[PDB]
């Protein structure tokens, strides 16, 4: 799993198109290198300006070697690593390039959420859906980050280390080091996993609280069903004292571990001072050795420090990455699109085969459909409230796809055309139309984004929408949406005809809202649809009277099956539509 | 370590 | 100000109730003074290290220094003094002590924002509410921790260090650490207001991003209106860019004072190392000071490096725990409890004169309403769709004031009542009752808390909701609410009848709900309110001809004002109530 | 000296 993983991450580490990056990329690494070597030289010049010291050296030597110790503790941080010029010269770099990374990546999640299949959406929620990929692609960057500029380097530095104690100091402060950092790491994690293990327990149980809290506010009718403000403040505090005790148990191993490793350092620190002393009295090493081994044995532990966190987020940006990438594959575009070629819509006469559909598992909902729309002519929908006639529009607009039948546009099966062309020729007004939060004007121009202004004013005066919008104080810069202020229900309804007049369909696919309005708002915006749905093929939706009486051909559904057919009177006449009209409006 | 988790 | 907030959080040390707490909170000053003496002695053993081995000391006295010097640098830190056995053992302590206070606060929080009046609630959402309350516990916390335990102790230690240097190693040295130590506390501070700036510019265009994605993600309706994948992608792309700019800027601000403190710390130690190795060749100094001055200014800084972050940190907690305060003092009771003594409820007289109400600015919706209703008689409200009926139900509550007027139960004024004894005696059925995340028993016992399972079982029974309790798997443990399974009309509307029945009231405020359901368990709970509204005072708000038909006083209200006083059937021939029965229901 | 904040 590990080289697995890793090869992704070197996969993302290169930057594929830009050439003024990888340069900056090469430089960061070469930085890292010099940084390694900064760590290695500046203990070396510590000593030589103690021995120095130590013979009574004329002070021009002394001095310039001073400076040099001094311009080299500079470079190298003065704490921590974090501090140098180098390696902030690193985070520079990096900063420019980890910026490209992180917005390829972003873009990449964004252009394949929308190309799912609607059942996709309809499925999972939002909020969800959006912390994986925003966990993902931070994921990606920490890992990079972490993995690469403070993990490999430290363990570089540990090997460069045990090297040059055991070759150029003697052969026993190998093995101190050795043993010292070994038994380190391996406490760090061993304590690290049983830590981790508590912290997901605290976790829960915080969450828990948060909710109970939220509950508790939220619903303020404590006052009405008792007097239970202190029922609901005492089961607050048993919670709170809940979450308190697994807090405590966290931070006590977070301590335990902290001590450990503590102590494995100053283990190590004893042994390598005493042996260090001895062989100092004996001859054998300078004074400078002394301060050399304290000064690097120091350097040493400062990156350890943080290693625990650093396993923690590796494991957790992993599974997180994994995560990512399982939802980057899934490939479910089931309505794909085998073929191509533009839907040729002469004049949008619509055909239907006994069409079977059924996206609810079990039963089926249309089954044995077929009907025949001229071109102009208007069809109605009515029937019991349920959802074969808006299932019957999501199938026109090629939303899902037919089990078993045929369904044509102008004598061509759209199972075999592209989806771009056919969304692109038919116009549609929805349930209940949501703007965005922008300004009127663009909200206006998404229907064609290409237009200009004069056809948004245009359209905002063939939709009778244009005088509301100069009703507002900015206009074509008002605030529209949760936003901005509010809109009642005849504004939303004209900005949708406004749209999908710029849109210029031959079909419409109207579905007419059920929102309740006055008569004289609810007549005008009839009366709109009527003249923007002259000359072109419709399909209408209702439970009213008014598409029902002028209709061409008035279809009835009965748990999705064609129950009646024909014209008004006809259906009238049958004893059948009638009783609906009469019972359920009345 | 800092609690960052 | 910043002694006022300093009393405050003075105020707030101090464990006021236990005494365990007070000798934990001494020993924690304690090891803050001995961590402050140890950071002064190890550099001086470390020079009597250095000392006795450029004089070639015999091994037994050299032994016994090094393992003192270890052990104390084992009682310090190993490094950033965030490592050593002291402070961690003070930071155990402190976990101990800390609960207490984020416990108090938190619950003293909770029990102000139960009591605040309705209005203020309906105003204010309930997440910024919870928030502010959040952020401002988390802020006294963080407040004491930061100031008392980071920023005094370093202060604390750049004086003694300036005293030692300036009186037991020379004078020079002083002026060094001095110069050194105010242009690092100047040069931090005078870049960090700069860099915060930068940084609440970045934020708000990330948020804003946040947004943009959310709406694209949320609306799929993208691929309804035009073929506006790629629109939405660009647009995405352009917000993304404008937040990459900000961050780079912010970030590369960062890296500026990185830089800045770096450089100042590094002049110092270049001043202060020549000066020492010049006066070392001089035979003025020992060769101990020179890792002496070296070791103490490495530890100086190391503390150092954290200051812009705690700067940043302090204000922003204390702006925050000024929140806190400002909505802790917001004592807007206004439905508060002149006097005291509680309701006699003889038998539930409910009596009115004329009140006058208005929480509408402006309008005036209650105004000259006058009733009275025998024990045990039934009153009911009709009238157009609006507020007034709802609104004298929550006058009734004692939810709002009257402006003007008189309201009595049982010949008494309930302004001059406690509010308790009045909420106790009288049951309410609301609009939609809400089932909070616990289990179907626990909701029933809602009602009244001290009552034991059986009558929780009774009423559930006399309530017509126990077989389909019975009916869940696991049953009286089931899970309900959003945690659980989601529950039908008839189910919420018997579980509030099932508590309502246990609260046992006297006055039965009922307000018929307007779920639609089947006629037969619509029926079925009309039923049950008819025999648990029986030898009970009850007014009863609905649009239905079932309450109209038999109660015993029917009232009319038109713009919050009585038209029509009466019968049933007296308003029945009065051309009145005969044709709104008419015109809204059929 | 994250970042925090
Ligand atoms: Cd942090």
């Amino acid at each position: 799993d590990f080289g697995r993983k890793l090869r992704l991450l070197s996969g993302y580490l290169w930057p594929r198109g830009s050439p003024a990056l990888q340069l900056v990329v090469l430089i960061c690494l070469g930085l890292m290198g010099l940084e390694r070597a900064l760590n290695v030289l500046v203990p070396i010049f510590y000593r030589n300006i103690v021995n120095l010291l130590t013979e009574k050296a004329p002070w021009n030597s002394l001095a310039w070697t001073v400076t040099s110790y001094v311009f080299l503790k500079f470079l190298q941080g003065g704490g921590t690593g974090s501090t140098g010029f180098v390696s902030n010269l690193r985070t520079f770099l990096w900063i420019r390039v980890q910026q490209f990374t992180s917005r390829r990546v972003e873009l990449l999640i964004f252009s394949h959420l929308h190309e799912l299949s609607l059942r996709w959406h309809l499925g999972r929620r939002t909020g969800e859906v959006l912390r994986i990929a925003d966990r993902g692609t931070s994921s990606v960057t920490g890992l990079l980050s972490y993995l690469v500029f403070n993990v490999i380097p430290t363990l570089a530095d540990i090997i460069i280390g045990i090297i040059y104690f055991s070759m150029f100091f003697n052969a026993w402060f190998g093995l101190i080091v050795f043993l010292c950092m070994s038994l380190y790491l391996t406490l760090t994690i061993v304590v690290t996993e049983w830590r981790t293990k508590f912290r997901r327990a605290m976790n829960t149980q915080e969450n828990a609280t948060r909710a109970r809290a939220v509950d508790s506010l939220l619903n303020f009718e404590t006052v009405k069903y008792y007097n239970a403000e202190s029922y609901e403040v005492e089961r607050y505090r048993e919670a709170i004292i809940k979450y308190q005790g697994l807090e405590w148990k966290s931070s006590a191993s977070l301590v335990l571990l902290n001590q450990t490793q503590n102590l494995v350092i100053g283990l190590g620190l004893l042994a390598g001072s005493l042996l260090c002393a001895y062989f100092v009295t004996e001859q054998k090493l300078q004074v400078g050795d002394y301060v050399l081994f304290g000064t690097y044995i120091i350097q040493l532990y400062m990156p350890l420090n943080w290693f625990g966190t650093y396993y923690r987020m590796i494991q957790t940006n992993f599974i997180d990455m994994e995560n990512m990438f399982d939802l980057l594959k899934e490939e479910t575009e089931v309505k794909d699109l085998p073929g191509a070629g533009p839907l040729r819509f002469q004049k949008g006469r619509i055909e239907f085969e006994n069409v079977h559909f059924s996206y609810a598992d079990g039963r089926e909902t249309l089954q044995d459909v077929s009907f025949t729309v001229m071109p102009g002519q208007t069809l109605a929908l009515v029937g019991p409230s349920g959802a074969g006639k808006s299932t019957i529009l999501r199938l026109l607009f090629r939303f899902y796809d037919i089990s078993s039948g045929c369904i044509r546009i102008d004598g061509q099966d759209i199972s075999q055309v592209t989806q771009a062309s056919l969304r692109s020729h038919i116009g549609v007004v929805p349930q209940d139309t949501v703007l965005f939060n922008d300004t009127i004007a663009d909200n206006i121009r998404y229907g064609r984004v290409t237009a200009g202004n004069d056809e948004v004013e245009a359209a905002a005066q063939a939709a009778g929408i244009h005088d509301a919008i100069m009703a507002f104080p900015e206009g074509y810069r008002t605030q529209v949406g949760e936003r901005g202020l509010k809109l009642s229900g005849g504004e939303k309804q004209r900005v949708a005809i406004a749209r999908t007049i710029l849109k210029a369909p031959g079909i419409i696919l109207l579905d007419e809202a059920t929102s309740a309005l006055d008569t004289s708002n609810e007549r005008a915006i009839q009366a709109s649809l009527a003249k923007v749905c002259a000359n072109r093929t419709t399909i209408v939706v209702a439970h009213r009277l008014s598409t029902v009486v002028n209709a061409d051909q008035i279809l009835v559904i009965k748990d999705g099956c064609i129950v009646e057919r024909g014209r008004h009177e006809a259906l009238l006449s049958r004893g059948g539509v009638y009783a609906d009209m009469w019972q359920l409006q009345q | 370590x800092c609690e960052c988790g």
